[PDB]
Parts: structure tokens; C-alpha cells; sequence
């Protein structure tokens, strides 16, 4: 039982409430109109390890904090192709790869960003 | 439906298990992938750490190339006893094994281009040093060292398949 | 390159129950050892751990093959068919030979007759201590 | 070399590994002696002790008698599987094993009068009941009991080879 | 090296005491020999004195107890029969010796006390 509420117009934030320990790895996906969800990045429970897609390498970064809002996404060097709705998502401990959205459960409410 | 049996039999027929792929040719290229599961224990006293992982080895052998069924045939584990595999081993493994419940955790998948994708579920207590001169204010560097036993670079070549994405599962690790 | 015929001809007249020079002279063996690491020295159990790459070379005058290739490596399934020396570590308490991803052992035979058998081992030997002047 | 090989083949040809020496007749007398390499652990909490030894047994089998070869054939250890051996076991043992590095630590030697010598390097955790009522001013009796499992005195007989000098190496043991 | 001394002999109570390395010979038992008959098993008892075992022919009318502060085993009798007349012996047996019912597995025997009823 995890509820994700994310904000962002730039620093996107995601707050996970509930049994967050059972869903350690959490990440960000993107989707534009007429397109399918695509993996943006992922952060683990410890916070000392990260994962980013090649298309968003060196530009977007992800960080973890204590307390409730433990997922922050920093956006740099925006491009017109980046116009999309970004979804926060959480995954269980023993699950498949991060890149595939169907492995995720308890999806968040997508925040729309238009460059 | 029955034709697959004769296909795999003909693939097995003529194979020399004691001979590497392209014995007289250039060295066989073997890519490797490591999907980490967890590192449960890290003992400073014993100077080691237990690591569980999925070890994939991908190599191109022309002797096992079939045709007429482009589906990638995934065979049972027992076929590993009747095929050539690399002699890859870890230098630091103080004590290691392959999980064997319900059956031996092993897989082979012969893609139609002749290549073979060996897979193993391996636990290993790799030996790591820990400089405790700054303990508990210390930072450790622990390495798993993969190496061939007998074959030289003129016979077998090791490389990380997928470049920097060869190892996938580091984020899944967590320690107290 | 006709290696299979050579391999199966080497094992035709062979008998693994008789050492080389059974009734001629002692079988000379040359030993090599590379000490990788000397594990922790348990002072309570009076023991220590060592990891060594142990190689043994001898001459077997029934494994001669005349061919262009001057060296053949045998898989781990054939090392149990050739006569190997029965060397053992006298002071060992618990010795192990590693097994994954393949049996970590090697056997090479030259055309002249030389045989080299190489193995990796983690021995836990006894080092009975005279601790009258500790530390 | 050919003569010795043919003689060994003749000895092992038409041999049954399933009848004691002199099956229908007097019991086979097995002479046994031990060389105690070390006594490592003596645990009062578990009431046992670990003991490493070079167990050796001698019997006389006329089926393995050869002539014309003036030497004692020390055969490869695996031939022990092809020959009859006693079913000796340690009665007061909790856990034991035979060392297997570099190979199985086992010995078979066939003398030309049918006398077979069979050797094993064995580590045993033998039970030793203790009376710690006067602890630490106590004097224990630890023991090792050796017995045939299946056969009885009408079929197999045991005796210490060499009388009181059968067990050696006890003087060199330095317990802490 | 254990030495056994038997005392005693409707209601009787024999007391076989032991001296020496009693711990080496914990399993202590009672036999009886009727005149002109072979020796037979009667009872046995362990070191802790809580593992009694009696022969079927002498069950429900015998009892065995043990004490270690004074190393002794007491054989307490009950309603007897004329066949019970015999020389009763007390023996000791070492751990890892064999079965209880056979007298050859017992090393150190007692002198034997005559009882007649
Ligand atoms: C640590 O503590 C342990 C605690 O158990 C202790 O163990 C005892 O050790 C003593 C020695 O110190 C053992 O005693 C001896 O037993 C010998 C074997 O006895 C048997 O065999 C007798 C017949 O001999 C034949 O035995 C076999 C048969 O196949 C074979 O070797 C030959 O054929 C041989 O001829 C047999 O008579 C005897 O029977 C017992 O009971 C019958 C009645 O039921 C009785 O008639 C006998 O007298 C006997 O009590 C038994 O079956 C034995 O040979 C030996 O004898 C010596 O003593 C005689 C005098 O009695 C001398 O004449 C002779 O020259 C020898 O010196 C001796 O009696 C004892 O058995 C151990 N306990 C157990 C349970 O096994 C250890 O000693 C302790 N050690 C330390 C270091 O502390
Ligand atoms: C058998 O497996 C191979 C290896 O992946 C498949 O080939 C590829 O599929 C991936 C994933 O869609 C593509 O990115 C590659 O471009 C494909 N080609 C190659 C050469 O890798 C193949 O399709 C599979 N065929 C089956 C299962 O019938």
C-alpha cells in the first residue's frame, strides 16, 4: 500500500506514503501524447546508487532524502522533445528490470511539463 | 513438432566436446553479464563477502548452427554436460557453489546463428581485503576477479557484453 | 586437424592402474607452487589457511603422439583416465578443490611425453604454536 | 610392463567383490594398525574429540596371488572399488570423512602371497563421555571403538597388528 | 578397575556397592543363577538411575534404584515365588559394550549372595 504524489512545473519531487519499505526502488518514466511510457531513471533505497537512460545521461539527475519525499529529479538542458507528462513509480524488491513499466505497481499521478 | 528432436540430435552429432570453437582459427570471443541478486554478508574478520548472482556467458560456435526453425531453442540444464563451455573461474572465490533446488539452476539457449548463451545461478564467498586502519571511518574497495584457467588470450578473449551496462542489478543491493 | 584420432590413440594401450616405469626406476616428479595468499592464522584452532596453484610435471613414456601439434590440453573428464600421482598434503586438516564454473584443473601432454597437471587448492594446515613468548 | 599388466588383468578378471577371502572356511583375520597424525579438538561441551589417523588394514586373499613378479605392486587407489575390503566402522563416531585432496587419500598394495594392504587417511569426531565432577582436577577416558558392521566372529576376526606397537604417533601429540 | 560388593539376602532389599572407576562401567545389572541352572538376566540400570529394564519373567515384582553420592544400586524385592531361590550376582558394563541380556559382555562380577524363599 503505497501512494505516490508528485509535483513539478526545475526540480520535480515525489512523495511516497505508506509501506514504502516493501517497495524500495522507485523511479521516473515519461510519456508524450500518442507515445508509450519510457524509462527515465531509477533510485534505490540506500540512495548511493542510481540508474539513468542513455538519452538523459549527464543532464537529468536523481537524488534521495529521508522522511517522506525521498525522490527528487533535477532537470537540466531541456529540449522541445522533452514536452511530456512524467510519472513517478515504485517497484517491489524482488521484481524484474527497471526499464520495463509493467513491473511497477502503485503508479503516481503524472505531472505535465511543456518546454 | 517431432522435427525439433532430429534437429537437436544433428546439432549434437559431430560435436567434439574436447575442442574449443574454431580450434585452429582466431580466439573465441566470450561476452559476459552479471545480474547481481544480493550481497548478504560482508565479514571483516574473515575478510570476505558472500555474493549471489546470475552469470551469463555468450559465445559464438559455428558447430551448433541450425536452420528451418528460427525460434531460439532453450534446452534443459542437462545439455550443459554434453557441450563445450569456457573454463571461466573466479580467482577470489574462497568457497562457491551453484544453487540446486528444485533442479540445478542452469540454462542454455541456442540461437539460430550458432551462438550459445550459458547461464548459471552462482553464490560465492569472494575474498576481499579491508584496510581497518580508519575503521569505522573507512571506505572499502571489494573486487570480483574473473579469469580463465588454462586458455591464453590467443585461445579465448574476455569482454563485457553491453559495455558499461554489462552488470545490471547494483541498485537492487542494500546492506545494513 | 586429426586431433581426435591422436586423442583416442593415446588412450588405447593405456592402463591407469600402473605408474610410469613400474619396474624400471622411480617416477620422478617436479613440483611448482605459487602461493596466492596465506589466509588468516587461527591462533585458537592452531591452524592457518593457504591458497596455492600446485603444478606437477612428469614424463609418461606411453603417451607419445607424433604430430605437428606439440601440446594437447585434455578436459577434466579425461584427467581421471590418465595416471596422475597420488600426492597429498600430510599436515592438512581440511583441503578443498574449487569446482565452478568448471573444475579448476588442467592437464597438458606434449608430443615428447611430458605431462603437466595443474590444480588450484585452498588448504587449511596445522601450525602448532609455541606461545610461551606471546605477544 | 606387458607382463605386469597382463598379470593384473588376470588377477582382476573373473574376480567377485562379494565373497570374503575363504568364504566357506575359517574366518578371515584382519590385522589393523593406526598412526595418529594429530588430536586437534577435545570439546567438553559436546563431549567428543577430533582425531586424524592413517588407518591401515591387512588381510590375505588367495584370489589376488601372483607369481613371477618379484616386487610389491602398489596399485592405483581406484582399484579398491574393484576388490573386496572389510566393512569396518567406528562405533562411537559422530561424523567422519576421508580426505580427497589431491585425490582420494587411499592405498592398495598387493603383495605376491595374496596379502592385501589397504590404507585410508581418516578424520573422525569420536564421542568421549566425560565426568566433570572434579573439574579441572579430572582425568578422562576417551576411546575409539572399531567393529565390523555386517559380518560376525564366525566370518571376520580382528587383531592388533604388532601387539602393543600397533598404534604409533601418540607420543608426539601435543594437546594444549 | 571396579570392585563390587553385594549385601543383603517376602520383602528383601539387596545393595550392590561399587568402588573404583565406576564411570567407566556405568551400566550396572543384576543376574541370578538357580542351583544347577544357567545364569539368567534379571535387571539393569544406567548411570543416572532412571532407565531400568527388567526381564519379562521378573517384571512387576522387582525394582532397581541407584545412588551416586554413595555408589550403590539397590534391588528391592516384592512377593516372591519358590523359583526365585538362587545366587544373585551384580555386574557392571562399560559404555559401548553390547547388549544387556548376555553375561559375557559384563566385565566385573560380584561374589554372589544366596537367597532362598
Ligand atoms: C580407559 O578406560 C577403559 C574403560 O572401558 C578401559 O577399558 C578396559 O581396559 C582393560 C585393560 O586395561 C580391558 O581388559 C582386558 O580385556 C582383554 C580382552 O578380554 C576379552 O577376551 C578374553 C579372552 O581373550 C581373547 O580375546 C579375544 C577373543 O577373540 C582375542 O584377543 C584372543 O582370542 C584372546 O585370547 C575374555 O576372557 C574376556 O572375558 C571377560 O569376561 C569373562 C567372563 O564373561 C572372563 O572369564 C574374563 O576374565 C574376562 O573378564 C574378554 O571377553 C583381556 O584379554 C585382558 O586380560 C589381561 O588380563 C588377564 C587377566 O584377566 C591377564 O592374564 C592377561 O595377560 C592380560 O593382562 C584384560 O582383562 C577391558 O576389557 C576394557 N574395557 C572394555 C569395556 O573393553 C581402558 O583400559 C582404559 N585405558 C586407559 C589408558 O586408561
Ligand atoms: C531470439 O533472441 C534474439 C536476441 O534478442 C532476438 O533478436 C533481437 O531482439 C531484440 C529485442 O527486440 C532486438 O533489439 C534485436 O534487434 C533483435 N535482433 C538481434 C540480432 O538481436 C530474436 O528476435 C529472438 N527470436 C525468437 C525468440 O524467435
Amino acid at each position: 500500500q503505497v501512494q505516490l504524489v508528485e509535483s513539478g512545473g526545475l526540480r520535480l519531487s515525489c512523495a511516497a506514503s505508506g509501506h514504502t519499505f516493501n517497495y524500495p526502488i522507485m523511479g521516473w518514466f515519461r510519456q508524450a501524447p500518442g507515445k508509450e511510457r519510457e524509462f527515465v531513471g531509477a533510485i534505490s533505497w540506500s540512495g548511493g546508487s542510481t540508474s539513468y537512460a542513455d538519452s538523459v545521461k549527464d543532464r537529468f539527475t536523481i537524488s534521495r532524502d529521508n522522511a517522506k519525499n525521498t525522490v527528487y529529479l533535477e532537470m537540466n538542458n531541456l529540449k522541445p522533445e522533452d514536452t511530456a507528462v512524467y510519472y513517478c513509480a515504485a517497484k517491489g524488491r524482488y521484481s524484474g528490470g527497471l526499464y520495463y513499466p509493467t513491473n511497477y505497481d502503485y503508479w503516481g499521478q503524472g505531472t505535465q511539463v511543456t518546454v | 513438432m517431432s522435427f525439433v528432436k532430429e534437429t537437436v540430435d544433428k546439432l549434437l552429432k559431430g560435436y567434439d566436446i574436447r575442442l574449443r570453437p574454431d580450434f585452429g582459427g582466431p580466439p573465441v570471443c566470450v561476452g559476459m553479464n552479471i545480474d547481481i541478486a544480493s550481497i548478504d554478508m560482508v565479514s571483516e574478520v574473515n575478510m570476505d563477502y558472500t555474493l549471489t548472482m546470475y552469470f551469463q556467458q555468450y559465445w559464438r560456435d559455428k558447430r551448433l548452427a541450425y536452420s528451418g526453425i528460427p525460434l531460439n531453442l532453450t534446452l534443459d540444464n542437462r545439455v550443459a554436460d554434453q557441450l563445450w563451455v569456457p573454463d571461466t573461474y573466479f580467482l577470489n572465490d574462497k568457497k562457491s557453489f551453484v544453487h540446486g533446488v528444485t533442479v540445478k539452476n542452469r540454462m542454455i539457449r541456442l540461437h539460430p546463428d550458432g551462438t550459445v548463451l550459458y547461464g548459471l545461478r552462482i553464490t560465492t564467498t569472494a575474498a576481499c581485503m579491508m584496510d581497518l586502519r580508519r575503521y569505522p571511518l573507512d571506505e572499502q574497495n571489494c573486487t570480483l576477479e574473473i579469469e580463465s584457467y588454462g586458455y591464453t588470450t590467443d585461445d579465448i578473449e574476455f569482454y563485457w557484453r553491453g559495455g558499461d551496462k554489462a552488470v545490471t542489478g547494483v541498485e537492487r543491493i542494500e546492506l545494513p | 586437424g586429426d586431433v581426435t584420432v591422436i586423442l583416442n590413440n593415446l588412450l588405447e594401450g593405456y592402463d591407469n592402474k600402473l605408474r610410469p616405469d613400474i619396474g624400471v626406476k622411480p617416477t620422478l616428479i617436479h613440483t611448482d607452487m605459487y602461493v596466492n595468499s596465506i589466509g588468516p592464522v587461527n591462533a585458537i584452532n592452531m591452524e592457518y589457511t593457504i591458497d596455492i596453484f600446485f603444478a606437477q610435471t612428469w614424463y609418461d613414456r606411453r603417451l607419445k603422439f607424433n604430430s605437428t601439434i606439440k601440446v594437447l590440453r585434455l578436459n577434466s573428464n579425461m584427467v581421471g583416465k590418465i595416471w596422475i600421482p597420488d600426492t597429498f598434503f600430510r599436515n592438512s586438516k581440511k583441503a578443498d578443490a574449487h569446482w565452478i564454473t568448471t573444475p579448476n584443473r588442467m592437464l597438458r601432454i606434449w608430443n615428447d611425453g611430458r605431462v603437466l597437471y595443474t590444480l588450484r587448492l585452498t588448504i587449511d594446515a596445522e601450525c602448532q604454536l609455541q606461545l610461551h613468548n606471546f605477544p
